[PDB]
RNA sequence: AACGAGCUUGGUGAUAGCUGGUUACCCAAAAAUGAAUUUAAGUUCAAUUUUAAACUUGCUAAAAAAACAAUCAAAAAGUAAGUUUAGAUUAUAGCCAAAAGAGGACAGCUCUUCUGGAACGGAAAAAACCUUUAAUAGUGAAUAAUUAACA
RNA sequence: AUUAAACCUUGUACCUUUUGCAUAAUGAACUAACUAGAAAACUUCUAACUAAAAGAAUUACAGCUAGAAACCCCGAAACCAAAC
């Protein structure tokens, strides 16, 4: 026994001080401990990744029920908005519907109106100036 | 010379500052890590 | 936006209509993050301690001018 | 089994992109007489870089000041 | 960890931007020893750089206790009544005046 | 071993305030090495939690089990030592605040087998604890009311907030 | 065996050696050691090189 | 696992005894003494490795060869098995051939 | 108290091409083909791979022309590797898809040759098919395969 | 993650092992302590002196001397000697 680690006491608190929370015996033995909290830290890396596509996931689901309560399918929603040259994500449209209801008709309206601009244009075809909406600014 | 000189500022000379040449010794790898444990390089 | 009207950019606003003034509140570091990528042999060791710096900004002022 | 509409859709878009990559690859800006040496000197020169790397590999200067300033390790305040 | 640790919202002391912006940080403490090399790197922090510090934040009472010592500790208090030691054992000036401005903000 | 229940019955307290409320006692008594086992005592010491000691002197007295007449003695023992000891007015006035039972140090016997073989057999001792505090004993628990649950329910839907947004 | 500022010696020999090479030679300075490294053979030309020079 | 409860005894080392104080003097016995002494002379240790160094085979044939007549019945026999392992093994055995 | 030949001690740390095991972090590169062998549960060599050093052309491509889609390859060009020297192993059973022969100028089946792969995304199933240059924090964004078919 | 312990979403134990696949097949009830890579011929790196190096015998057509740097564990059926 010429040599003995003397500190073993603290390289089990590093493992069990991540395990308290849990149920059975995997909270307080070190063999079952440690099997455990290597799927708790691996499991919180690959959830990193997959709050950033539920979040906006979420956010669809929203601006889905936003805009239907102006009669507006999502999809007809966020393209006219990009195509009015006006850029929101779909992070702050969540927000302006759930504490900005009246600016939330407004973008209804405004994406509705392009919308109809963009049926005009197809409707009518030739030479003709399109929707005040329509125009679109360009950037030298 | 120069370079005594600057030996006459530095602290002085011990048991404790001694340090050997640069490069002189190696690693010596012992087998209590993944890369050299386990199956042990056999 | 205000309670009665909104103006949009396109895609942003110019400089005269819209100032918005914050500042540097507080300046610090997050909170020690685990990344341990899954792979075979995955050990509890293998897991390294991401933390990056943050600073924290109070939104202090947005001032409007008519000039549309 | 059934062939995907929008599958069907994909396809159909890739194939006229590479289609087009006919149409530039057909224009040849220089024929093949008229390529022959222009481009002789760049490429002498990149050569001689890597060749210079090559051979310049040697160890490194050594100096008292490095191992001297290991005494540094016991400076003190008086 | 994230279910394993605790966790807040984020939030000021006392509104610190609302009206004048009043520095945290409180009181740093730095024990030193006379001769050691551990020490080393943070006697010369105290040559040089606490000076400097001292008149940048003029809302943070130094002090500087050199003692018969085998780790250097820096002990910063915040005004919220926050402690928070870090042991700078065998670090450098340069490593000291990083690890100083990051209390400070 | 560690004999801790035995300190704290030593336990003094600074005097109080002429006005400050009257401190209940509190005693410590428990007997040790007893030759029964910690799981079947402990049915004994759960019957009598919260209890007075007037009315766990009588459930004990008509139980078959051996524990009962041990329980009986160490609650004997505590409510004299109350009365003389730690200075309490009425021996009617106490309540077992807390009965437990522990485990024993253990002898290692062989229990021989038919094949040659045989298994390890453990003689098993135990400890059993009471605290007595003076005072008749707590009410007991009231069930709550429909409309105490119907209320938790609103209570649980108020705090309700708009999760994952601004 | 070299003494007093080995710097000097290098960028003589780099001067002296350039020309028939046609290139700056690749060269070590060992402070420590005293000691002026060279790649390739140059060992007569060196020699006679230091035998003017009187040393 | 199990630590102490109490800190141990501290422990004091006299740094300026005579033992220490006088380590490694007339280790130049023999290049400033006209070589009169070669400073293995001066190694304190088991007659068959003063001033010598070896593998355990070369070890323990060594041990053997100085004191093999003077030894107990037991530590011989212990010593011969010894070397015999050990001959299999360095020259039978390891990864390299 | 288990005799195809008792038991105890010693030889003895018997020997085992066989089974099992072989304890800190980090960065990086990285393959089951040919030959012989009482050989096919092994080893040795070639080939591959690797660390260092030396100095100079290497890979894709390679017109005409040969020997007949290959074996060979010149000017070029796109590009950075290739050769020699010193040291050193493990490895020497693949798995599945898709192409082409060849066994009965068959399919299959067994081989042989070339190509590709080893998701967190997709295909009821889902290591092998399809989309995917490494790994990092963010309550950003544009996208791929696919989410069956309306004959 | 969350206002909220559980409900909601995501997720086919570990090691060895088989092909680079397991819902296989081996091994583990749990805790404490113990429990398995070792040698310098050749090479690399670092210095001392240098047609010489080495504190006797050695090597040399830049060598020579010194330093550092390497090759595990457990387990048979058996065989022989001598007692009992
Ligand atoms: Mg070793
Ligand atoms: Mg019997
Ligand atoms: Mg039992
Ligand atoms: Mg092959
Ligand atoms: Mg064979
Ligand atoms: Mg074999
Ligand atoms: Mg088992
Ligand atoms: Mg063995």
């Amino acid at each position: 026994l010429r040599n003995r680690l003397t500190d073993r006491y603290w390289r089990v608190q590093e493992v069990l001080k991540h395990a308290q929370h849990f149920r059975g015996r995997k909270n307080r033995c070190y063999r079952l401990a440690v099997r455990a909290v290597t799927r708790a830290f691996v499991k919180c890396t690959k959830a990193r990744r997959l709050k950033k596509r539920n979040l906006r996931t979420l956010w669809i689901n929203r601006i889905t029920a936003a805009s239907q309560e102006h009669g507006l399918k999502y999809p007809a929603f966020i393209v006219n908005l990009i195509k009015c040259q006006v850029e929101l994500n779909r992070k702050v449209l969540v927000d302006l519907a759930i504490y900005e209801p009246k600016t939330f008709k407004s973008l209804a309206a405004l994406a509705k109106r392009r919308q109809q601009e963009g049926f005009a244009a197809a409707l009518g075809d030739g030479k003709e100036p399109e929707g005040i909406f329509s125009r679109v600014v360009q950037y030298h | 010379g120069t370079s005594l000189d600057l030996l006459r500022s530095l602290p002085r000379v011990s048991l404790a500052n001694l340090k050997p040449s640069p490069n002189s010794r190696k690693r010596e790898r012992r087998p209590r890590d993944r890369r050299r444990g386990r199956k042990c390089g056999r | 936006g205000a309670d009665n009207f909104t103006l949009l950019g396109k895609p942003l606003l110019r400089k005269e209509l819209v100032r918005v003034e914050a500042t540097v509140i507080e300046k610090t570091e997050s909170w020690p993050k685990i990344n341990m990528k899954f792979r075979k042999r995955k050990n509890f060791r293998k897991k390294k301690i991401i933390v990056n710096p943050q600073t924290i900004l109070r939104i202090n002022t947005i001032e409007i001018a008519p000039r549309l | 089994r059934t062939v995907s509409f929008q599958a069907k859709e994909s396809m159909i878009r890739r194939l006229e992109v590479e289609a087009e990559n006919h149409y530039w690859l057909s224009m040849p800006y220089m024929t093949a007489e008229q390529e022959c040496g222009h481009a002789a000197e760049r490429r002498a020169q990149a050569f001689e870089a890597i060749k210079a790397a090559a051979t310049s590999k040697f160890p490194k200067h050594r100096y008292i000041a490095d191992q001297l300033d290991h005494l540094n390790i016991s400076k003190k305040w008086s | 960890t994230g279910r394993g640790t605790s966790s807040r919202f984020l939030t000021s002391v006392l509104h610190n931007g609302l009206g004048r912006y009043v520095q945290q940080l409180q009181r740093l403490s730095l024990s030193l020893s006379r001769d050691a090399p551990s020490s080393r790197g943070a006697r010369e922090f105290v040559e040089r750089e606490v000076t400097d510090f001292a008149r940048r934040n003029p809302g943070v009472v130094v002090y500087v206790n050199p003692r018969p010592c085998a780790m250097p500790r820096i002990v910063a208090e915040y005004l919220n009544g926050a402690v928070r030691e870090e042991n700078v054992n065998s670090k450098s000036v340069e490593e000291i005046k990083s690890l100083v401005q990051k209390l400070a903000d | 071993i560690s004999r801790k229940w035995e300190k704290k019955n030593k336990i003094v307290y600074p005097p109080q305030l002429p006005g400050e409320p009257r401190r209940p006692a509190e005693i410590y008594h428990c007997r040790r090495q007893i030759k029964y086992s910690k799981d079947k005592m402990w049915y004994l010491a759960k019957m009598i939690r919260g209890m007075s000691i007037d009315q766990a002197l009588a459930q004990l007295e008509f139980n078959d089990k051996k524990g009962a007449q041990i329980i009986k003695e160490v609650l004997l023992e505590a409510q004299d030592m109350a009365v003389r000891d730690h200075n309490v007015e009425f021996r009617s006035n106490l309540h077992i605040a807390e009965s437990t039972s522990g485990r024993g140090q253990c002898l290692k016997r062989i229990r021989y087998h038919g094949r040659g073989r045989f298994g390890i057999m453990e003689k098993v001792y135990c400890h059993y604890f009471v605290k007595l505090v003076e005072g008749p004993p707590p009410p007991p628990e009231v069930p709550k009311t429909a409309v105490d649950h119907a209320k938790d329910y609103i209570q649980q839907l108020r705090s309700r907030t708009i999760i994952h947004t601004l | 065996k070299v003494e007093g500022d080995i710097w000097a010696l290098q960028k003589d020999v780099e001067e002296f050696l350039s020309p028939l090479l046609g290139k700056t030679p690749i060269t070590q300075v060992n402070e420590v050691t005293g000691t002026l490294r060279i790649k390739g053979y140059f060992d007569e030309q060196l020699k006679a090189w230091l035998l003017e020079k009187g040393f | 696992a199990f630590v102490r409860l109490t800190l141990p005894p501290p422990k004091v080392v006299d740094r300026w005894n005579e033992k220490r104080a006088l380590f490694g003097v007339y280790d130049n016995i023999g290049i400033l003494g006209n070589f009169e002494k070669h400073p293995k002379e001066l190694i304190k240790g088991p007659v068959w490795l003063r001033g010598w160094r070896g593998n355990e085979l070369q070890r323990c044939v060594r041990k053997k060869k100085f004191v093999g007549n003077r030894m107990f019945i037991e530590d011989l026999h212990n010593l011969n098995k010894r070397i015999s392992y050990l001959y299999k093994h360095f020259n039978r055995h390891g990864k390299y051939r």
